[PDB]
RNA sequence: UUGGAAUGAGUACACUUUAAAUCCUUUAACGAGGAUCUAUUGGAGGGCAAGUCUGGUGCCAGCAGCCGCGGUAAUUCCAGCUCCAAUAGCGUAUAUUAAAGUUGCUGCAGUUAAAAAGCUCGUAGUUGGAUCUUGUUUACUUUGAAAAAAUUAGAGUGUUCCAAGCAGGCCGCCUGGAUACUUCAGCUAGGAAUAAUGGAAUAGGACUCCGGGGCCAUGAUUAAGAGGGACGGCCGGGGGCAUUCGUAUUGUGCCGCUAGAGGUGAAAUUCUUGGACCGGCGCAAGACGAACCAAAGCGAAAGCAUUUGCCAAGAAUGUUUUCAUUAAUCAAGAACGAAAGUCGGAGGUUCGAAGACGAUCAGAUACCGUCGUAGUUCCGACCAUAAACGAUGCCGACUAGCGAUCCGGCGGCGUUAGACCCGCCGAGCAGCUUCCGGGAAACCAAAGUCUUUGGGUUCCGGGGGGAGUAUGGUUGCAAAGCUGAAACUUAAAGGAA
RNA sequence: UCGAUGGUACUUUCUGCGCCUACCAUGGUGACCACGGGUAACGGGGAAUCAGGGUUCGAUUCCGGAGAGGGAGCCUGAGAAAC
């Protein structure tokens, strides 16, 4: 049975796509296939950014973020639970969540 | 819409429909006379020309081949029929 | 697996191909 | 590319008729069609048609009845003749009580009862009820 | 759809009902085939003469001024060409992707689109062959193709 | 989808033509084999010598002892295993006899939980194994 | 239960029958109550009409076309009884037809059940727009002849009826021994719609003069929401070559400070007895082209992304340009065709089949780790196979709506210095809502317009295995590609839910 | 080669004809399936089964052909390659 409609895929009119390598293991996963999550964190998290901002040289002084652009096999962006499993219905859902 | 009028279309909508796709079909283009400011001679030319038309005498340039329309110089009339 | 099994095939006409040759 | 203008044009209509239209355009006009269009109109399955000409093709604006359950081609034009009229009057008529097989005989397009009683037949252009 | 690519465009020029001259315009017939023949003189094909006609000259259609089409009219005057333009420009437009195949052996596109403009000779001049436009004899020869041209 | 012409008579005769013989059926009883293969050679019935009794176990789920004889057929020298169809008929066929063997029912296949056997025996010693069941025959 | 009746089988005095007989028919005599003058053949779980009956047997013997029945209360076997079916017939085996719309013209299928070639070109083949009197060449249709009888259909006729026969009515006498069908091709006489073909274009044109004249309305349908070609401004990770940049990885020179670094679930193999790892300035080589990068673009698919230049192509759009059916799909044939692989060169940074070693395990010849050959890279020549997938041929028409998007074009407030905004048209990649409809359903605006079945056309499927095997041919350096069986085995295999 | 196709002249036959001979010509057939192979293939009128369409069968009393164990060659006669 046809799972899904894109075949899991975000390839439409277009023969082949040049592959990238999951974060968690080196694989071969196409770009559109691939399970992308473009997170931005700071350098220093809430449980030192205290210690550090009174600690700095400068009056004002904002602490960077770390513009990390991860890519997932869907293998492995369910076992870090990144993405779950949903209901044969809430599968259609395309928006991300709140 | 089930019992719309086929053989009396609206004008608004004749001329909305591709000029294939007419009841009877008509080119969206036309005629036109290009009178330059520096001469006093009217040139009669295509809407979308798609040459390099110019005024008895080289005086100028009337209009620019493009994708469509011809687009024409500064000063010149048009819309003939 | 049917793979496998069409490798298993293929090592097998290989072989009864040069045991054909040897009487030929 | 449009190697029949019958099949396109009877296919037109069946499909205005199953949504309820009232008025169906057929794009490619051609004797034929309007010969056939007539028989189907002496009998009462469709209205006055209205031949649109454009120094090409032509088209044509039929008023739909709503009295025709389907009409369609027969493709090839089969040759018939009269004593094998009969077995296509059991094929493609869904009765002995109404339905017509459209033939183009000699003596011009008519259905298979005006053949019967002119005597001739022909070949087959298509079926109405 | 195309011959031998997968678009299926429609654009192309819908002439209007009227097949009359339009009062405005006062070339005659003749006036309209001196202008016809001082162009193809000057080297302008058929599909050329009645671009320059339609925009220089207003004459929108040249077979509702004159009785006749442009090649009619050059073929009563001995203008026109011994191969038809079609024809010329497909052999021009194989000619030109044959020299680029020969210095550029690498492009396999160039080669599988040549076999798509010879395709369109063999089938074009074929049926000039059964109108007899072209001798029995001729043929499309890849060698001596750029002398045609 | 189908070619509908007014001239395709030859490529839809040569269509049906080569497609039948993708049909199992009509390929088995238009070429050479499963005739020759056939033991009987496209009789309905022949006869042969009893080489021995055999019992031939019955397949799953059923268990028994179907009770068969290697028989030898006359006109081509085949070997086959028929099928003394009755309760307690073996005791009839006697050794090295001359028996009348017909297919098991189906053409060619093996009907029941037999795995093999294909016939059956219907006469033997020159009487019908059916007379001498219920006694009207003897010997 | 009791009775008299009636009769054929049988039987013969004989006739008849026939060349002579027999048979049938006719008919004396004779011939029926257990009218013993005896109806069998297959079945009784279901399909399939008919037993919860009794006894025996106890997964035994056997039944059973199929599904199944039997392991100690068998409605299925061996039997009694009873019942059912056809009936002087009834079973069995095999071939064959219908069933089978499971061979398809009528009339099937190919998204997932078996299935559409990886893709495109292309000959034959098949099929081809509209248009010409409305108000030569053929095909086609109609008519006649022909198509031997017998058979078949069928008219007449009490062979006692009937299958048959062609004979037989009537009180010499008058009636039959008909007709229809016989494909295709050929022959004939009408019809002229539909579908092909021809006529005048360098006029060596028709009709008239009577080599030159006159004359004809003097001879070219349309210009496809078919196609080719030109032209216009564009557009695209389309292709090729040549340049160019980027950081990274690995290696290396120098400088710095240090004993650990690498790796793993945990470790070890390994790198460091010192200068590994780390930091700095560099350098060299070979790959690769991040983020931007999307259910976006392009290309026939495979496939395609740094810059710049060059080369020749391409769709779409625009067109009151040109040609005028040149078209569609395609046996044969042909171009291209990921990766891996093969051969010959160059190069081998990374990665890495094989291989080694270190872990884990009962064992790993695996997963994991440290290396590492071929390979991965480039050039030329092969290979031609992918879950080459949208598991969905191509062309064309039609049948809903909506918001977006890519390209081109078009006209409209306004903002900005083309960008944006609002619509429309054509082209395309998609999305969604719908009781359009379809389907076994999942699902599908096509997988719809399908028992209300026929637009054109190619390839291809026929239970599951055997088996893409055997053999033959062909292709290749090879690996293998293409074509491709049968015996035999099996009652399911499978799809969706 | 040693007739395949055609032309010319014979020869021969009951006659036309590469039927045959001699001299020339290089043809003739084929994906519209030639050639080759198989047929448990005599052909047909017909039979069975069939809503239509079909599928299958036709050694078998009628017609035509063929053969008389296998080939081949002849006699006689109007007629036979006869059993
Ligand atoms: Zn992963």
């Amino acid at each position: 049975t046809k799972k899904r409609r894109n075949n899991g895929r975000a390839k439409k009119g277009r023969g082949h796509v040049q592959p990238i390598r999951c974060t968690n293991c080196a694989r071969c996963v196409p770009k559109d296939k691939a399970i992308k999550k473009f997170v931005i964190r700071n350098i220093v998290e809430a449980a030192a950014v205290r210690d550090i901002s009174e600690a700095s040289v400068f009056d004002s002084y904002a602490l960077p973020k770390l513009y990390v652009k991860l890519h997932y096999c869907v293998s492995c962006a369910i076992h870090s639970k990144v993405v779950r499993n949903r209901s044969r219905e809430a599968r259609k859902d395309r928006t991300p969540p709140p | 819409p089930l019992a719309k009028d086929l053989l009396h279309p609206s004008p608004e909508e004749e001329k909305r429909k591709h000029k294939k796709k007419r009841l009877v079909q008509s080119p969206n283009s036309y005629f036109m006379d290009v009178k330059c400011p520096g001469c006093y001679k009217i040139t009669t030319v295509f809407s979308h020309a798609q040459t390099v038309v110019l005024c008895v005498g080289c005086s100028t340039v009337l209009c620019q081949p493009t994708g469509g329309k011809a687009r024409l110089t500064e000063g010149c009339s048009f819309r003939r029929k | 697996r049917a793979k496998w099994r069409k490798k298993r095939m293929r090592r097998l006409k290989r072989k009864r191909r040069k045991m054909r040759q040897r009487s030929k | 590319v449009r190697m029949n203008v019958l099949a396109d044009a009877l296919k037109s209509i069946n499909n205005a008729e199953k949504r309820g239209k009232r008025q169906v355009l057929i794009r490619p006009c051609s004797k034929v069609i309007v010969r056939f269009l007539t028989v189907m109109m002496k009998h009462g399955y469709i209205g006055e048609f209205e031949i649109i000409d454009d120094h090409r093709a032509g088209k044509i604006v039929v008023n739909l009845t709503g009295r025709l359950n389907k009409c369609g081609v027969i493709s090839p034009r089969f040759d018939v003749q009269l004593k094998d009229l009969e077995k296509w009057q059991n094929n493609l008529l869904p009765s002995r009580q109404f339905g017509y097989i459209v033939l183009t005989t000699s003596a011009g397009i008519m259905d298979h009862e005006e053949a019967r009683r002119k005597h001739t037949g022909g070949k087959i252009l298509g079926f109405f009820f | 759809g195309r011959m031998h690519a997968p678009g299926k465009g429609l654009s192309q020029s819908a002439l209007p009902y009227r097949r009359s001259v339009p009062t405005w315009l006062k070339l005659t017939s003749d006036d309209v085939k001196e202008q016809i023949y001082k162009l193809a003189k000057k080297g302008l094909t058929p599909s050329q003469i009645g671009v320059i006609l339609r925009d220089s000259h207003g004459v929108a259609q040249v077979r509702f001024v004159t009785g006749n089409k442009i090649l009619r009219i050059l073929k009563s005057k001995g203008l026109a060409p011994d191969l038809p333009e079609d024809l010329y420009h497909l052999i021009k437009k194989a000619v030109a992707v044959r020299k680029h195949l020969e210095r550029n052996r690498k492009d396999k596109d160039a080669k599988f689109r040549l076999i798509l403009i010879e395709s369109r000779i063999h089938r074009l001049a074929r049926y000039y062959k059964t109108r007899r436009v072209l001798p029995p004899n001729w043929k499309y020869e890849s060698s001596t193709a750029s002398a045609l041209v | 989808g189908k070619c509908r012409g007014l001239r395709t008579a030859r490529k839809l005769r040569n269509h049906r033509r080569e497609q039948k013989w993708h049909d199992k059926q009509y390929k088995k009883a238009n070429l050479g084999t499963a005739l020759k293969a056939n033991p009987f050679g496209g009789a309905s019935h022949a006869k042969g010598i009893v080489l021995e009794k055999v019992g031939v176990e019955a397949k799953q789920p059923n268990s028994a002892i179907r009770k068969c004889v290697r028989v030898q057929l006359i006109k081509n020298g085949k070997k086959i295993t028929a099928f003394v169809p009755n309760d307690g008929c073996l005791n009839f066929i006697e050794e090295n006899d001359e028996v009348l063997v017909a297919g098991f029912g189906r053409a060619g296949h093996a009907v029941g939980d037999i795995p093999g056997v294909r016939f059956k025996v219907v006469k033997v010693a020159n009487v019908s194994l059916l007379a001498l069941y219920k006694g009207k025959k003897e010997r």
